[PDB]
């Protein structure tokens, strides 16, 4: 998720390894190693004692990511990740979800608003609107559609198929009757 | 429009009507729905810890105040009387079967009938509640699970305790303020309790309510919308029906038995 | 149609809640595992002036039960109690006296019985024959120093 | 049929200003009150502990309560009214109401002895005679000297 | 850790103290009150201010509880029947068992008349003599009013 | 370590004591800082309904359910000595010196002394109220202000509609279902209320922990940090708070006055 | 708008009306017990226990309240200043004003009474006669001594 | 900002011990630990209504409590032991104390006159004459019965 | 700011029309006149009635927007204006925000940790860090400063002055021993 996710209850340490703990019976040193390279592949290694409660609202995100590749699940989902940081931190994040799919071959689903980096790095976009997938494509046809509709998404044109203005009664007669 | 206005006024009838009817359902699937994985007994102790434990010293502080209170008005309230030296058989009689209870239930249903909301509130709308999911543990039984047993068996050790401190200053204020004399107070008290039938009463009152705080106090907090306004007013109708249950459920238990 | 589900439980709930009047749910005088027969008996005195109901009715100083009601018959203007019998206690025979007493000096106006003797017993829902009426602190003062001086 | 539901405001409504008016009939006409029964007077010396709407009593059956005490300045006296119950009509008139005390310290009442002078009470007739309150004081004073 | 769980638990037994305190040393049930004491019976003619929980006594000092009291239907007289605490067993058995009104008003409680003999006690049998409790209404009735 | 333990615990102490330290200031910066351009009573008004209003139906429920109880335990109090009939000057004795305030303020400060934090919480957490200062208008003025006044002018007010319920509802009970008499029952309550002794007592313990309820109960509204953790947990510090000092100052001023 | 200050103005009104009631009806003060009372002084020897605003009365029924006690700092005595209902205004002068207690623990009255067939008083005068305040001390240690 | 800071925490942790002391000093009553003063003994026939934590006095004024009351198996009759503060030291062995009651209702409590004079005491010895307390019983029995 | 910063009692128009209901004395009518024409200028014209907790999230900017422009100032601040917002939003709000500048003539100042955006409508960009400008320039001279820290913000480049992994101990010990 974005805004990390994290137990406040928990330590990073045992947030980390909740879903081993769970899905698997490990000795417990075991459990402390995959936590470990988990979290040096994350970066967020040293915090391995802080509590989520002391922990900068950045890094809050990378180590729900390094839960979440805990157990080495196949696919992943991404709700909203590159939403509201520093380009820094956000050049990180899109470094790492980049590296999860060209190394360890896991389909990822990011999802965001933000069209630049979802486009930059995607490889088979959709857009979903009003309980309709409103098409689909790479990058490139999507990027010429013509279709109304997406055309005006996927690029700025603030006037079309949504309307800009809301739907008033007259901008002659209200403002003088 | 006032037909209009009525139309909103039953929506808000079924509304409360299929919520507390969703609130029962949850409660069984909380309390009677499988074992999960990853749950234990730590989580039991360290919620008991959150919820009772630090909710202990505001009742032992309101134990105290409302104990020499109590007195300070009986004294008062009975020299009118002559029968001075029984306001031991009152300050722990009103102490003990109505009124200690009842401010125990307003207290606890005040901070950990609040606290307990907003914390599994904030759960739910950091996310953090549904990830639970995601992951394959059931929340209802890892996170709220654990919050209805530290409220079950935190609410009524705390009424006994505040029990006992209130009769404690009682007798402190009583003794050494008021200067009526040491064993006649104890005296005539114990000759008065009737305790499985005074003392039990208010134990067994102050579980009743303690299920029923604990209740509402986290269906609320898992209810709420997940926005940090919706939050903040699930931690109000969580004091709202705390306290309306709270004495509603006092009368009524006290109709059951004078 | 979730919706139809927590409306139905939820009616339910309320249901169960208002089983929970107690406004004469289990109308009695005791539990309901106790039977509660206690035969009828009346009695008739000159002034039962601290009688009032739920008092003591009772026997050597264990209680007996509790006066049922007072009444004024309006033929000889006299006062009727009307009270009960514990059914374990059937055996007071006819000629025996009921008289109020006080617990104490300032306790509660009850009234005690003094078994008499005779054969019969009881029908437990007649009436006694003999008795000695409430002293009052009027007419004992006023026979023995008021006026008979 | 959502605003086919609607009704159930209507209902709510209908629950609450329901409970209003019977929050309201504290009156409660499902008579249970005597009717305003029959006023009395009657003529004292001394009624001190005496007080408004105590308790009227014959052979230790409530008869029913005083209603008022006042004084007659011209008598210098006590004139104290009670009701009494209809079905206890047949009160004589000669028959005299005197205060009494309940106990010891049991608050004070009046109770009334019937006179059998077969003239039923008037219903409204003053009581011809009586015995005033007795007073520790009046007791002590007379027998101290 | 465990910090948590010595609080928890320190105040869980900071509850159930209490619990007890409020059961005992308020109520006074049984810690010593009614536990190993031992019955006897007795026979009096009145009890009307002796109720259930009142205290049996000697010179003074309580000696323990009453128990049960009850209506012999032959006679229709009380049996009264109590504790006494295993520390006293030193009665004798002619000795006598009065009810005594506390101080002047107080309730009734019961008090043990020392007759003296060798024979000391059964410890759930009865008692042969006593004498009764009075009443207002009989001492009036007795040598004050029969002229 | 417990050294720094111990530095920890102090730091808490100077921090709460510069906490009612700033209070203070704030509730002066407030009360009588100047008088600002966007202003007036509409504010009052709208607050006054929000605060008083909306948090009524809950007291005036409670109050009947209390008084109600306060009849059911003094008749079977009381029936074991006779006096009945007294009940009268019991059930608005209690209902009126002590426990109609104490409650009320429970109460007020249970609903109405939090979702008013919650309210200038969100506030302040929304950025809204800072904006307020961009535009120029003194927040502590505009936003707070009508927040103090509709707390002092209804929290009074609610008790007296409490403690008046509470009585009809003890009588409604008393009389109807445990049958005393009618007129008895308002004849020994006058014949013992000392109208400028116990009923102005009452009011002026209702007026002064008032004051001391919506004051914690806006100043921590006021100061909170903004996040929704922030908030969720001062909502929670304002009913600890707010009955530790609700009771507290009904224990000094029932010292004051017997 | 609109609905709001109707709103609150009610229920302003309501809470008033609430403190009202408190004190109007259930505290029962002066507008329902309000009346035109004049007073007059007493002199006894001991009014062990005479409180402020304990009754006075006369025949049984009240007649007003004690309104003050005071110690004459010249003979010692209890001066207590009294009122009494208007419409109570025949009282003579040589009527005699004693110390009542209803109940053997009831609480120290005062009772006055019929004064002969003389002028009545001004109601601001004082009394001349009284019978004063028994004591349990005194009736006692009366009846002993020797 | 580093020193007065422990030192703060310091004083709150000292201020609440003292908090908890002055708190526990109510039981194990004020009275000192054991008094810290003398004990002493006495033999009655009847204290029905000397239960633990009565009144020792003399001329009036409490002296003391009472600490326990014991049936002694041999005497079978009441023993009575009570502490006496210390300024208090100057009571004759040959006093009595007999079991006063305060009015009426009061509860019992033991009142020691002076008795005669002689040795003062061992302050833990005991006592040797007295008079019991009364109980209506036999007073309306022995004197009215016969 | 960002979320708007409406005021949640009291509904658009009166939300619009407070700071002229502050700072000026008009006529009610021509306070309502110039509420109207701002609204229609920032498009959110129709809903004049609603109340901020009956509008969505999106608009509810674009009204604030509105509300500062009133009175005309001279100068603005925006507190991370296009964060968190489908790309429709986001364009119409950077195309009145810069609408305001081209033709109001007004100074604006963006401040938003979103760097594509920025830099593209930006003029004179600066970078604060740690209580000290870490420079500044027009987007070009910033594109190439080659200042490690700040060509490290401007560009992805995760790792540089500031760090990538936490400060642990040691990847071969604390997993070893
Ligand atoms: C024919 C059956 C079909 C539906 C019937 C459902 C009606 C029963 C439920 C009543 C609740 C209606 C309140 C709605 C008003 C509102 O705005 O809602 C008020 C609040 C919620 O308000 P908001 O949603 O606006 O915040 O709801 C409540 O107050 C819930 C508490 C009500 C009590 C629940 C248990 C009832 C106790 C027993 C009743 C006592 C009566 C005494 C009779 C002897
Ligand atoms: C919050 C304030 C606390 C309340 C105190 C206010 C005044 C006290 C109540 C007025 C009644 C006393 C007047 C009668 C005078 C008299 O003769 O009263 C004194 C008499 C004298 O008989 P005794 O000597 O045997 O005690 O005793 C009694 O009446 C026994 C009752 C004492 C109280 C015991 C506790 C029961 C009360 C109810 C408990 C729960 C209610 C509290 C919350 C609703
Ligand atoms: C004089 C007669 C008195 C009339 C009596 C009627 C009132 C009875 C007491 C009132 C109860 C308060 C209602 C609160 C619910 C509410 O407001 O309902 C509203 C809320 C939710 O409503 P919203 O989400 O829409 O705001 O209800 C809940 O939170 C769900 C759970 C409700 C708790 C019900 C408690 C039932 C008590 C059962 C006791 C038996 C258990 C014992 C087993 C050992
Ligand atoms: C018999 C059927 C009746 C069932 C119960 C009816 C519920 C009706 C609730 C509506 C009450 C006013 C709501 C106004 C909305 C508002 O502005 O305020 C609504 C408030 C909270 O305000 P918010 O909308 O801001 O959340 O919600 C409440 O707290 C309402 C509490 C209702 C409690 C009902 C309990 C029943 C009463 C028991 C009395 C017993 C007497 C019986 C003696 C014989
Ligand atoms: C006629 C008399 C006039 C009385 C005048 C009223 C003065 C009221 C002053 C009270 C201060 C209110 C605090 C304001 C809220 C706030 O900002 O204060 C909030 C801060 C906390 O700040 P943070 O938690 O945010 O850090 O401090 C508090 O929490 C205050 C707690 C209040 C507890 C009250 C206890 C009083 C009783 C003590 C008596 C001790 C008895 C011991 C005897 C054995
Ligand atoms: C002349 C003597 C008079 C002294 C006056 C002082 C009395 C008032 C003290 C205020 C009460 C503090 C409770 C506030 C709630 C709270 O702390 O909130 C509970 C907090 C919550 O902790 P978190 O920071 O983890 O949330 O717990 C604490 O950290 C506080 C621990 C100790 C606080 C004191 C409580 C016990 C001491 C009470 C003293 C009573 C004296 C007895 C009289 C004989």
């Amino acid at each position: 998720f974005q805004s990390g996710a994290l137990f406040t209850d928990l330590d990073v340490f045992e947030n980390v390894a909740f879903p081993l703990r769970v899905h698997t019976q490990l000795p417990e040193e075991m459990i402390r190693d995959i936590v470990l390279m988990k979290l040096q592949a994350v970066g967020l290694r040293g915090a391995v004692e802080l509590m989520p409660d002391e922990l900068s609202g950045g890094m809050k995100r990378r180590v729900a990511l390094a839960r979440a590749i805990a157990l080495d699940p196949q696919i992943l989902l991404y709700d909203e990740p590159f939403v509201g940081q520093d380009p820094i931190a956000m050049g990180v994040l899109v470094r790492l979800i980049r590296l999860l799919n060209d190394a360890l071959g896991i389909t990822s689903i990011v999802v965001s608003h933000d069209l630049a980096e979802t486009a930059s790095i995607a490889d088979y976009i959709y857009i979903v609107g009003d309980g309709r997938v409103l098409g689909h494509g790479t990058p490139d046809v999507l990027k010429e559609t013509d279709d109304p509709r997406i055309r005006q998404f996927v690029k700025g044109i603030p006037d079309g198929p949504v309307p800009f203005h809301y739907p008033a009664r007259d901008y002659r007669a209200d403002l003088l009757g | 429009s006032p037909l209009e206005r009525i139309r909103l006024f039953g929506r808000a009838g079924l509304d409360v009507v299929a919520a507390l009817g969703r609130s029962t359902l949850f409660l069984g699937h909380a309390l009677l729905g499988r074992r999960t994985p990853g749950t234990g007994l730590h989580l039991l102790v360290k919620q008991l810890y959150s919820v009772g434990v630090l909710s202990l010293a505001i009742i032992v502080v309101s134990g105290l105040f409302i104990g020499m209170v109590l007195a300070l008005q009986g004294y008062n309230i009975l020299i009118s009387y002559g029968s001075e030296q029984a306001v031991g058989q009152m300050v722990a009689l009103t102490l003990l079967r109505e009124l200690g209870p009842v401010v125990t239930g307003l207290l606890f249903a005040g901070r950990a009938g609040s606290a307990l909301t907003a914390e599994i509130g904030n759960m739910k709308a950091t996310e953090q509640l549904s990830s639970l999911e995601m992951i394959g543990v059931d929340p209802l039984k890892y996170i709220v699970a654990p919050r209805l047993w530290a409220g079950f068996i935190s609410m009524p050790l705390l009424a006994a305790i505040f029990s006992v401190v209130g009769i404690w200053g009682g007798a402190m204020v009583a003794v050494d303020w008021l200067g009526v004399y040491e064993g006649s107070f104890w005296a005539n008290m114990q000759n008065s309790v009737q305790f499985t039938e005074d003392v039990l009463n208010g134990v067994i009152k102050s579980i009743v309510f303690a299920f029923v705080v604990t209740w509402i106090a986290v269906y609320q907090g898992y209810d709420c919308e997940p926005t940090s306004e919706g939050i903040s007013r699930a931690t109000t109708r969580t004091v709202v029906y705390a306290s309306l249950a709270v004495l509603g459920l006092d009368f009524i238990l006290t109709a059951l038995m004078f | 149609q979730t919706r139809t589900l927590e409306i139905g439980v939820g009616l339910f709930l309320l249901a169960g809640l208002l089983a929970l009047l107690l406004l004469a749910l289990r109308v009695s005088g005791l539990s309901v595992g106790n039977a509660g027969d206690t035969y009828k008996v009346y009695a008739y005195f000159d002034n039962i002036a601290g009688v009032t109901v739920r008092g003591k009715v009772t026997l050597a100083g264990v209680t007996i039960g509790k006066v049922t009601a007072v009444d004024l018959d309006r033929d000889s203007y006299t006062g009727r109690v009307t009270m009960e019998i514990n059914q374990n206690v059937n055996n007071l025979p006819v000629d025996s006296t009921a008289s109020i007493l006080t617990a104490g000096l300032l306790g509660e106006k009850y009234i005690g019985i003094s078994v008499g003797g005779d054969e019969d017993v009881l029908k437990d829902g007649s009436t006694i024959h003999d008795t000695q009426s409430a002293l009052v602190l009027e007419d004992l003062i006023g026979k023995f120093l008021l006026n008979s001086v």
